[PDB]
RNA sequence: AACGCGACGAUAACCCGCACGUAGACGUAUAAGAAUAGGCUCCGGCCUCGUAUCCUAGCAGGCGAUUCCUCCGCCGG
């Protein structure tokens, strides 16, 4: 990138760059892509998420008594 | 009237305050799936079926799931969620009977000896019973089409460590 | 003063029988809103002529902007300021991409380190350094320099303040 | 059997009384509810229904609790208290004691 | 985020006196129950001497008739100086004052049923957050030890006997999260992944 | 410390009559240490962020199944 450069050179050097795709596979984004939906929980789906942790835990315990 | 006014008990002015309807919440669906907040049956998840007249709701349970029948409650004492049943099926014409603000509201010597006693509490009307069924009927086949519903309003709303009212979604 | 803004205020002795068509003076001010630029144009002006707010009359205000505020500019600020002693000139410079950032800068600045107030800073001229290596201060020369590159060392995170205990200890390397 | 809560009220402490320096009012009390900490957070608490319970060491009405109920009418300061109005002001011993919002009346 | 908790115990290491002390005394006297361990840990800023000097200044103060009564008892422990401090933050003469000061429980070191617990930490006093870089500051436990304190050698081997079994538990709880990553990952293969694929886009 | 604390020794089980059942619980769940011009770790990697992690469905939580070896509690050793 070259100082003072417009935005039509910023613009040219994302594209080609592709920092929307990196910053996408980026850990920050991850977390941010799962707060996210943290918020969108409704009070149904919170409560389709207790059960599916529920029947995702059943598993985990039997496998760790394995272990 | 039949009596001259006996005394200078004036009649008071005309009050120009007239009844215009409720306009409900746009949340306010029939089909909506409604928290109650207080009564009786409070944290419980009931079904609304039509919005009555100054600020009450029709809602059922239905009483084969949660245990709550055909009942009115406040609009203001109900948190909406987003989650809507169809409706489907279930006959009209039996909520507008339901509607109607009738069905809800309405000495000797037995009268002298059950004086300080408790009243039994008195067994369900045959006809209610029966406006109940043929209500959920149809209710709880479309209830059970969609995965998890039925143990959703089976089950009672709490709020546990960390939950915010007033970032939380329903 | 908070958002300084810079007005060009021009003003004329009112007109007279004897002196018709006046001499038309002209200033540009820095000031927050128009009615103290009104009013620091007859301050100066009445400091330096005769005419007086009762004997003239402002002929136009006018906003002044900046031709790129988007752009990265040094500015060098002479100004004279009284003190306890007497009256001195001093030369700064700044770095920003306005002349009301630039001013906004020197009244912090001359408060801070040398704590002097409005009404004793003369703003005398405001240039731009049309090119570089006419800057001439060590701090800002030392911004100008080329490839310039540094971290941020000892960054405190943002913790909410009504969030009073936190479980982990926080990190200072972001 | 459920192991779950039956908790349908937000927790809340109950500050002082509205006051200056040396001289307070306490027809209206300062309630710091959990989980707000903004002016816009406090927005969504206001007319909401207020219960401070407490105990008797007598029973009136076979029971041993007593309420003082009350409303949210405004938000306090920056921080997110709220302050509330009561039927009966609040003690001054209270000062300190919790206190249960309600989520109702509701425009969820 | 202005959480409400049973008892909220807080580690003092690194921490500022009067800046954990206000923080504390407005909790106190909000109804919250406040345990602070290891006040031989704290910080106060500023150099040693000027330390030194005001606990000298204030060892100088003493009433004439007899100390024992209406004398100003000069407490050489670390969790009597931070009491100290929290003291006069709060309105002691009166009763609602006393009820705060009940609220609080202080220790130097961390006593037995409270190295079980999980030790909160205050942002708005820690030094590393708050004390320029370059400035000095001095430790609470040896201004006490050089004005009367007899008990920093008992604290020290105290503290080091509860490292070695705080040593032994990190690796039982490392042992923890080995086997539950390996179940966690074991338990996948048979986990119905309609069920998975649902909790990942709920966010679980 | 006469309104600070500890160890120890010996005590008060009967029978007759009668007076009453929270300076603030509501999931009152969560132990590394240490550094902060660094640290943690499956040695792959990870760290602004507790916006986390466990628990949370059932007459204030019934009865009987289908079905499951998971979690909780009491006694011992």
């Amino acid at each position: 990138l070259p100082r003072g450069a417009r935005t039509g050179a910023v613009k040219k050097a994302w594209e080609a760059y592709g920092v929307d795709a990196k910053w996408k596979e980026t850990n920050w984004a991850k977390k941010q892509l799962q707060q996210e939906r943290r918020q969108s929980l409704t009070d149904f789906d919170r409560f389709k998420v207790m059960r599916l942790k529920k029947q995702r835990r059943f598993e985990e315990r039997k496998a760790l008594a394995k272990i | 009237q039949k009596w001259y006014p006996a005394e200078d008990e004036a009649q008071p002015k005309k009050v120009r305050k007239a009844v215009r309807p409720w306009t409900p919440r746009k949340s306010l669906q029939p089909g909506t799936v409604l928290i109650l907040l207080a009564g009786r049956f409070r944290g419980k998840r009931v079904v609304l079926l039509k919005c009555l007249d100054q600020g009450v709701l029709l809602v059922t349970g239905p009483f084969k799931i949660n245990g709550v029948p055909l009942r009115r409650v406040n609009a203001r004492y109900v948190i909406a969620t987003s989650v809507k049943v169809d409706l489907t099926g279930v006959d009209q014409a039996k909520i507008d009977e339901v509607a109607q603000p009738k069905y809800f509201t309405a000495a000797s010597e037995e009268a002298f000896f059950k004086q300080g006693e408790k009243p039994q509490k008195k067994p369900v009307s045959s006809t209610r019973a029966a406006d109940q069924k043929a209500i959920d009927k149809a209710l709880i086949a479309n209830i059970k089409k969609v995965d998890m519903l039925a143990s959703y309003l089976a089950s009672s709303f709490s709020l546990r460590k960390g939950d915010k009212p007033h970032l939380m979604k329903f | 003063m908070g958002r300084l803004q810079e007005y060009q205020v021009i003003g004329r002795h009112l007109p007279t029988e004897a002196n018709p068509n006046p001499a038309l003076y002209r200033m540009r001010i820095f000031a927050p809103n128009e009615v103290v630029a009104k009013s620091r144009f007859w301050y100066f002006l009445r400091g330096l002529k005769k005419v007086k707010k009762a004997t003239g009359e402002i002929v136009s205000v006018n906003v002044i902007s900046e031709k790129h505020p988007l752009k990265v500019k040094n500015f060098g600020i002479w100004l004279r300021y009284d003190s306890r002693s007497g009256t001195h000139n001093m030369y700064k410079e700044y770095r920003e991409t306005s002349r009301v950032a630039a001013v906004e800068a020197m009244y912090a600045d001359m408060a801070a380190r040398h704590r002097a107030r409005f009404r004793s800073i003369h703003i005398l001229k405001v240039v731009e350094l049309e090119k570089t290596e006419d800057v001439k201060r060590p701090y800002i020369k030392q911004l100008v320099a080329k490839n310039l590159s540094f971290p941020l060392p000892h960054r405190v995170p943002k913790i909410s303040t009504k969030k009073i205990f936190s479980a982990k200890r926080p990190s200072t390397f972001s | 059997p459920s192991e779950a809560g039956h908790r349908l009220y937000v927790k809340g402490r109950h500050l002082s009384y509205q006051r200056g320096r040396r001289n307070t009012h306490p027809k209206t009390s300062l309630i710091k509810i959990e989980g707000v900490d903004d002016t816009a957070a406090a927005n969504f608490y206001l007319g909401k229904r207020v219960a401070y319970v407490y105990r008797a060491q007598k029973e009136v009405r076979g029971t041993k609790i007593r309420v003082i109920w009350g409303k949210i009418t405004r938000p306090h300061g920056n921080s997110g208290v709220v302050r509330a109005k009561f039927t009966h002001p609040l003690p001054a011993r209270s000062f300190g004691a919790s206190v249960r919002i309600m989520l109702y009346p509701s425009s969820i | 985020m202005s959480s409400f908790e049973s008892v909220v115990v807080i580690d003092g290491k690194g921490h500022l006196l009067g800046r954990l002390a206000s923080i504390v005394a407005k909790q106190l006297l909000s109804g919250q129950k406040i345990v602070v361990v290891r006040c031989e840990a704290l910080n106060i800023s500023g150099e040693f001497f000027r330390a030194k000097l005001k606990y000298h200044a204030y060892l100088r103060k003493m009433t004439r008739y007899n100390p024992t009564r209406g004398g100003p008892f000069h407490f050489r422990a670390p969790s009597r100086i931070f009491y100290k401090a929290v003291r006069g933050m709060i309105p002691h003469k009166t009763a609602r004052g006393a009820a705060a000061l009940e609220r609080l429980k202080v220790f130097e070191g961390v006593p037995p049923p409270y190295d079980k617990k999980k030790k909160m930490v205050v942002p708005q006093a820690l030094r590393v957050l708050r004390l320029q870089p370059g400035r000095k500051y001095c430790t609470v436990g040896r201004l006490s030890h050089e004005v009367g304190w007899k008990y920093q050698d008992v604290v020290a081997r105290l503290e080091e006997r509860r490292k070695a079994k705080g040593a032994a538990y990190y690796e039982r709880k490392k042992l923890a999260a080995r086997q539950l990553s390996e179940a966690k990952k074991a338990a996948a293969a048979k986990v119905d992944p309609k069920v998975s694929e649902a909790l990942a886009a709920y966010g679980y």
